[PDB]
């Protein structure tokens, strides 16, 4: 399964399976137990902007 | 929208533990974040720790392992419960009503953390006679000097809080001995020296000490 | 970094006027994540903008604060009198939410010498064994005031403490009080006890004595 999504990256170390913050509490959940990978990487060139 | 009065802090020894309660009225205090701020009393605002409305908390690094946080949605009371207490943790403290970006919009009203230290004594009273060393023109100041308490807490008022005219307390000093101590002075018209009632009301909170002490013209 | 540092720490001015001050970061912070608030001393510390950018509700609108990045400032548009208390910058754009010092706002009433006043001990403390000796100084703009003790001429040094009290919400004044503390055995042991007062509004210093032992 692959779900998609943009976050800043202060704050990618909320995704682990079992974490805290309002990315794990609220916005999104994972369990506890986890088999898959988890690929992030920035966008600022292309999704940022003046 | 009335709401976080403060309650519960004081006189208590090193290594102690203390829960505190910050209760607040009209309010769903389950759906929000509250949090708690120090202020050490020479200095400024710190932060201590964040509740959620799921219920995720979070400290200070330096109260790490040492101090929980609680509520009690039922009765809409707020718990800092801090442990193994140290003679630094010794500011005021503010439950505060928290917001969104972590905006502390809504205050509580405060209550004093202060570790051990000459244990918790009564203040001893004279009273600060009005004379013609003090006396110029139309006025003569008189006043009451309340020195050696521990707790630091104490109020003195005049005539059971009657004159505000002149009435001044200033602030308490901290002698080396570790007690502290202060004098309240108001003026009055050299006409009335003796006159009227003039009567310093001394009431010590931590303890139970409540003393009137009425000041008359040297003999 | 995040540290919050206050520019001036303080400002001592006239009401009717363009107030306008700032705080500075140890950084750039990320875009206007942060705080102004006030401190009425004796009482909570209250909201007064949030975002650097619109204020809450329950607050006039004669403020403004502006900025960007390391810089960010406040501007109130015109100097409310009553407005006068300690004011501090707040961030919550790094993980943790830091904190400043705060600003000291207030009003320079025309210069005001004190009252002064000297006090012996009451009788019921020289039983107990110890000598206070209050010296009392009322009402006076400058705060910038000295309380040389003298005990039969001597200048004494490291037997007093003062204390202050906030500048008076009315009249704009400071009143300072500096106690002598003696035992009876070496209070007994001397006869002036004085008290000098300098300042800006007297032209020459003010000596407030007494007797020990003279009705």
């Amino acid at each position: 399964y692959a779900d998609s999504f943009v976050i800043r990256g202060d704050e990618v170390r909320q995704i682990a399976p079992g974490q805290t913050g309002k990315i794990a509490d609220y916005n999104y959940k994972l369990p506890d137990d986890f088999t898959g990978c988890v690929i992030a990487w920035n966008s600022n060139n292309l999704d940022s902007k003046v | 929208e009335v709401q976080l009065v403060e309650s519960g802090g004081g006189l208590i020894q090193p290594g102690g533990s203390l829960r505190l309660s910050c209760a607040a009225s009209g309010f769903t205090v389950s759906s929000n974040y509250m949090s708690w701020v120090r202020q050490a009393p020479g200095k400024g605002l710190e932060w201590v720790s964040v509740i959620y409305s799921g219920g995720s908390t979070y400290y200070a690094d330096s109260v790490k392992g040492r101090f929980t946080i609680s509520r009690d949605n039922s009765k809409n009371t707020l718990y800092l419960q801090m442990n193994s207490l140290r003679a630094e943790d010794t500011a005021v403290y503010y439950c505060a009503r928290d917001y969104g970006d972590f905006y502390f919009d809504y205050w509580g009203q405060g209550t004093l953390v202060t570790v051990s230290s000459a244990s918790t004594k009564g203040p001893s009273v004279f009273p600060l006679a009005p004379s013609s060393k003090s006396t110029s023109g139309g006025t003569a100041a008189l006043g009451c000097l309340v020195k050696d308490y521990f707790p630091e807490p104490v109020t003195v008022s005049w005539n059971s809080g009657a004159l505000t005219s002149g009435v001044h307390t200033f602030p308490a000093v901290l002698q080396s001995s570790g007690l502290y101590s202060l004098s309240s002075v108001v003026t009055v018209p050299s006409s009335s020296l003796g006159t009227q009632t003039y009567i310093c009301n001394v009431n010590h909170k931590p303890s139970n000490t409540k003393v009137d002490k009425k000041v008359e013209p040297k003999s | 970094e995040i540290v919050l540092t206050q520019s001036p720490g303080t400002l001592s001015l006239s009401p009717g006027e363009r107030a306008t001050l700032s705080c500075r970061a140890s950084q750039s912070v990320s875009s206007s994540y942060l705080a102004w608030y006030q401190q009425k001393p004796g009482q909570a510390p209250r909201l007064l903008i949030y975002g650097a950018s619109s204020r809450a509700t329950g607050i006039p609108d004669r403020f403004s604060g502006s900025g960007s990045g390391t810089d960010f400032t406040l501007t109130i548009s015109r100097l409310e009198p009553e407005d006068f208390a300690v004011y501090y910058c707040q961030q919550y754009g790094s993980s943790p939410r830091t904190f400043g010092q705060g600003t000291k706002l207030e009003i320079k009433r025309t210069v005001a010498a004190p009252s002064v006043f000297i006090f012996p001990p009451s009788d019921e403390q020289l039983k107990s064994g110890t000598a206070s000796v209050v010296c009392l100084l009322n009402n006076f703009y400058p705060r910038e005031a000295k309380v040389q003790w003298k005990v039969d001429n001597a200048l004494q040094s490291g037997n007093s403490q003062e204390s202050v009290t906030e500048q008076d919400s009315k009249d704009s004044t400071y009143s300072l009080s500096s106690t002598l503390t003696l035992s009876k055995a070496d209070y007994e042991k001397h006869k002036v006890y004085a008290c000098e007062v300098t300042h800006q509004g007297l032209s020459s210093p003010v000596t407030k004595s007494f007797n020990r032992g003279e009705c």
